[PDB]
RNA sequence: GAUGUCGGCUCAUCACAUCCUGGGGCUGAAGUAGGUCCCAAGGGUAUGGCUGUUCGCCAUUUAAAGUGGUACGCGAGCUGG
RNA sequence: GGUUCUCCCCGAAAGCUAUUUAGGUAGCGCCUCGUGAAUUCAUCUCCGGGGGUAGAGCACUGUUUCGGCAAGGGGGUCAUCCCGACUUACCAACCCGAUGCAAACUGCGAAUACCGGAGAAUGUUAUCACGGGAGACACACGGCGGGUGCUAACGUCCGUCGUGAAGAGGGAAACAACCCAGACCGCCAGCUAAGGUCCCAAAGUCAUGGUUAAGUGGGAAACGAUGUGGGAAGGCCCAGACAGCCAGGAUGUUGGCUUAGAAGCAGCCAUCAUUUAAAGAAAGCGUAAUAGCUCACUGGUCGAGUCGGCCUGCGCGGAAGAU
């Protein structure tokens, strides 16, 4: 992971939630994917 | 995702499946026999020519069940074999390196039949016209 | 909303007493199988669950379908009973319960604390195989979710606690 | 950078806007950017778009330019109060203003087009528009 | 393709068109042949949904107003500052 | 609406070969793997038997623009459906020939030259004996559908009413 | 009608965009070891030279050798080349 | 630097022009007491009169780019030195048409402002002569608009204007320079403005409808995604969707070459052909790579939404400092 801004899918399996009042980035293809921050 | 895939593909050269590395891990993976698989194949490799990738096919379902598939040897080795040519053209349609009549390319189509899907002997042999034109033979009526 | 609009209809002899928002499902083969529905209204009528609006909230569809996957899940948790067979990958760790307990290796010299929930019970044939007991489909996944915690199926050799879906992948190692 | 060959002198009022523009439409072009509201652009901005542009859709087609850089832009040095005079020349600036069309294509596939300004937005320090001439 | 309808001006002037645009209601001209050019107003979000399809402008259209039927084709769009909305639309006679 | 009039059309393909079969034979799969089907057609067109795969919205559809006789009640489900109009034996040999490769209890039902034939009687037709005992055993169906089937079907209704 | 300045000590204090241990993701990370890496104000954070001296340049300690402000902290404390 | 009691009537300027001149002094505009004496001086209505800015535009001037082009440039070229030349395959102008742009460009040009007449209204002179008394030149936060500066700055200047300067009170977490408004004094009277309406602290936890779940609200931009809801028009669309869960995920064939193996996914050449209710020689991932996967598309299980465009509400992180 890196923190960024701006999420973007990365691979089919990314999820992509807003979990609180940060977007969180889950994935069930890669772990590698897993951006802490949109 | 369930991550299952049906009629997984492998992919290896004639003379080479006796090692591991090109036959990698998933033959083992999917719970078929190294060994059984190797004097399988064996038993039909001596009319094969070497480097000329052979297909295997094995089956995995969802319920960790498994099917495996050795097939009866490729119409790209009996086309490349009846020609009397070792290896293709390299490049596909423009180049040409030899030729096969429609009337061998029938026997060949019947020779692959139980993979074959078509519903006509014709049909089948339309199939395998595309792949003597990649491999520079001029299908010639 | 393609699961906000499908009737569940529940069966025979399952218990389903509604308190309002507050559901609980009862029947033979098990005790406290419940779900709390807070952003939409949850009707029973006699077995075929209608979805809609609450008081106080504006979203649609959205929490509706969650309601109707919620209700369901507990309707099959009572009746039968969710799935139990749970087990781990990965040499001198073990995940063997001991009552309260559940006793694995990080090499540290604390106590782990890895405890059960309330609401759930085990036992165990061998030091790596678990048998997880009880009939709320959400206690047998929690407790299974704190013993992966640190345990996790890693992306690179694979090893770890397996239970339900998993991220990892495989890679081979590189060549030697 | 698109620049002016020659201008009539050398150093030039900044200028303003009054907050509208008249050539909104694609008429030049068969689709085009427009800037949506205000600002400045330094010549270095025509150029990173057109750089963008040009990397994505590489030979297909011709890019179409109605954004131009008329006046000169001075700069003050760090060393010069103000009331000694009007600083140096520094950079050529192109004064945008609400609806201006930046940048225009026709020849290239309208997709391969839509991508390329996109693109080309983020080299843009204001929120833009993909136009389409169409029909009428 | 499309079948509109119409009104003519009730109100007139830049403060008048502010107005309907401030309702979502703009205006326009139906201009052409022998005879005087017909100034009206439209509704915003009616026509602005038609001409994603490219038959606003392709085929002719039904556009009644006060029980007068010509027939009438689409023509060049004015369009606000910052905003693709539609401020004014030109229409000549079919 | 259908995107395509493709939908619509092998309704009709299918409807005018399947209520034409002098004998054919009604299968489930569900997804047949490729395998199974590729050996079928191979044998197919040994045979001349024809053999398709379809969609239960392509039977359920069929049924209401088409009446079908004795086969009709084999469309509920997933269904491969393979059909002869000419050698009516040769097409229950190919369901004894899919047999060797797959599960052989699949069967729903089948007709053999109008008469209805059940999942077991089917296995016996599919048999297919050498020239003398064929036009013998063609023979015996068409009595059977003709004369015998009358009386047996005024009785088969009686039998699902007793109740134990 | 300016409370009178740089340097160095004493004695500090507050902001964290943390020098470091600490819990955790990825890794082109198998493990050891590292890169990448989020949380985190709690706590510890050296000395001698030359020069007026921070800085410079050097030698050395420590697991480690931090960032920012304070009438560029502090002569109604001390001290100027 | 400092200037000692008070009342009342009236009440500036900080621009112009010179300076051995810029915190000075003078003339002038402006302020007032006095005698003189014209409604002079003002608005809007209508009559008479004039304009070149804003905006807008590209004939013109300096140009702008696409195309057309006299021409200019680049590059290949001919034998009998030499002079000369048959010979464009290509770039991009003035112009030409269309498109951008400006102050030293203008084919085009408002609103408002102005004057002197004719009409309504009101203003204890706004304006006018001359005698006496000056003051300001060291004006500012802001509206319209421009120069200048980074269309920074509690920045700086002018044409034009308010407020304060030279006016109390109301409103920012008191407040005349900002918004409202014009403090003669007295009234435990009412109303209303800008601003406010749970408590702090004067009034709406408003009545009807939409939407977020962030303390956004109530701190700003780029940027971005399958964060979230509403709406009409439209393709798919109960004849089966969306495509989950299962099952298919294909035939030649998991192609030829290359190679360790070389899958579509290391690389290149393939850029195609086959039955099918159906499955691309593949959109995205991965030991770099042998491997493995998601994935559309097909059909069950089974029976309803779903996506591209646009109008519209609401979010996100981006938004880290001496106490």
């Amino acid at each position: 992971m890196k923190v960024r801004a701006s999420v973007k899918k990365l691979c089919r399996n990314c999820k992509i939630v807003k979990r609180d009042g940060v977007i969180r980035v889950i994935c069930s293809a890669e772990p590698k994917h897993k951006q802490r921050q949109g | 995702a369930k991550k299952v895939q049906a009629y997984v593909k492998l992919q290896v050269a004639a003379g080479m499946a006796n090692p591991s590395p090109p036959v990698g891990p998933a033959l083992g993976q999917q719970g078929v026999n190294i060994m059984e698989f190797c004097k399988a194949f064996n038993a039909k490799t001596d009319s094969i020519e070497k480097g000329l990738p052979i297909p295997v096919v094995i089956t995995v379902y969802a319920d960790r069940s498994f099917t495996f598939v050795t097939k009866t040897p490729p119409a790209a080795v009996l086309l490349k074999k009846a020609a009397g040519i070792k290896s293709g053209s390299g490049k596909p349609n423009k180049d040409k390196v030899g030729k096969i009549s429609r009337a061998q390319l029938q026997e060949i189509a019947q020779t692959k039949a139980a993979d074959m899907t078509g519903a006509d002997i014709e049909a089948m042999t339309r199939s395998i016209e595309g792949t003597a034109r990649s491999m520079g033979l001029v299908v010639e009526d | 909303s393609r699961v906000a609009k499908a009737p569940v209809v529940v069966p025979a002899g399952v218990d389903v007493k509604i308190n309002g928002q507050v559901i609980t499902i009862k029947g033979k083969n098990g005790e406290l199988t419940r779900t709390l529905n807070d952003a939409v209204e949850v009707k029973h009528a006699d077995n075929t669950l209608t979805f809609g609006p609450r008081d106080g909230y504006a979203d649609g569809w959205a929490q509706a379908g969650t309601a109707r996957a919620l209700l369901n899940s507990m309707v099959i948790g009572v009746t039968e009973g969710f799935t139990k067979k749970l087990q781990l990958v990965g040499v001198g760790y073990r995940a063997a319960v001991k009552g309260n307990v559940i006793n694995l290796s990080l090499g540290f010299s604390h106590p782990v604390d890895h405890q059960l929930p309330a609401g759930i019970t085990a036992e165990c044939p061998t030091q790596t195989e678990i048998v997880l007991k009880g009939a709320d489909k959400q206690v047998i996944g929690q407790v299974a979710a704190d013993l992966r915690a640190y345990r996790r199926p890693e992306p690179y050799k694979g090893k770890g606690v397996r239970y339900a879906d998993e991220v990892v992948r495989t890679k081979e190692a590189k060549k030697k | 950078m698109l620049q002016p060959k020659r201008t009539k002198f050398r150093k030039m009022h900044k200028g303003r806007n009054r907050g509208l523009a008249q050539g909104t439409d694609v008429s030049f072009g068969s689709f085009g950017l427009k800037a949506v509201g205000r600002g400045r652009l330094t010549a270095r901005q025509i150029e990173a778009a057109r750089r963008a542009m040009t990397r994505a859709v590489k030979r297909q087609g011709k890019i179409w330019i109605r954004v131009f850089p008329d006046k000169p832009i001075t700069e003050k040095p760090l060393a010069v109060r103000m009331g000694k005079g009007k600083g140096n020349v520094e950079y050529w600036v192109a004064l945008i203003q609400p609806g201006k069309v930046l940048y225009e294509m026709d020849g290239v596939p309208e997709e391969l087009a839509r991508e390329a300004f996109k693109l080309a937005a983020a080299k843009l320090p204001i929120k833009t528009t993909f136009v389409t001439k169409t029909v009428m | 393709m499309f079948t509109i309808n119409a009104e003519v001006r009730k109100e007139q002037g830049k403060g008048a068109s502010r107005r309907l645009r401030a309702a979502n209601k703009f205006p326009a001209i139906i201009y052409g042949g022998k005879e005087a050019p017909l100034a009206i107003e439209l509704d915003h979000d009616k026509v602005m949904n038609m001409q994603a399809k490219a038959e606003f402008y392709s085929e002719v259209l039904t556009i009644v107003v006060d029980g007068k039927e010509i027939k009438v084709k689409a023509q060049d769009v004015q369009r606000h500052p910052y905003k693709p909305k539609l401020q004014h639309i030109d229409f000549v006679r079919a | 609406a259908l995107n395509l009039q493709d939908k619509q059309a092998i309704v009709a393909e299918v409807s005018e070969v399947a209520k034409g079969a002098l004998s054919a034979v009604v299968a489930d799969s569900r997804g047949v793997t490729v395998d199974k089907m590729t050996e079928l057609r191979k044998a197919g067109r040994e045979a001349g038997v024809y053999m398709r795969v379809v969609r239960n919205t392509l039977l359920r559809r069929a049924v209401e623009g088409t009446p079908f006789e004795c086969l009709k009640d084999a469309f509920v489900g997933p269904t491969l459906i393979a059909y002869s109009m000419e050698h009516p034996g040769a097409a229950a040999r190919l369901f004894k020939e899919f047999a060797k490769a797959n599960a052989k209890f699949e069967v729903k039902a089948a007709a053999f030259e109008g008469e209805l034939i059940p999942a077991s009687q089917i296995d016996r037709l599919a048999t297919l004996p050498t020239y003398e005992e064929a036009i013998a055993r063609l023979m015996a169906t068409m009595k059977e559908a003709s004369a015998g089937k009358l009386v047996r079907t005024l009785a088969a209704v009686r039998d699902a009413k007793e109740a134990a």
